């Protein structure tokens, strides 16, 4: 909802951050090291 | 490897550099 509402107001550099909170094709960095997943929402990794 | 070289590399690069002799508290401190 925050992502879509930031697209609709064309605040792009924050809209992309709020999309990084779910999906990042450039991986995720936890404690300095890159992780093995790309979905920051665990019922999207496991089909729950 | 001096203290100016460590600032250019990331923490993952620097931790892979010293993963044997240091143990992630001296690594993060340095």
């Amino acid at each position: 909802m925050v992502f879509q509402r930031l697209l609709q107001e064309q605040n792009f550099t924050e809209s992309t951050r709020w999309l990084r909170y779910i999906w990042n094709p450039a991986g995720y960095s936890v404690q300095g090291e890159m992780q093995d997943y790309y979905w920051n929402v665990r019922p999207l990794e496991e089909d729950t | 490897l001096l203290l100016t070289n460590i600032s250019f590399m990331s923490f993952s690069e620097f931790r892979h550099r010293t993963s044997g002799t240091l143990t992630w508290r001296e690594t993060d401190f340095l």
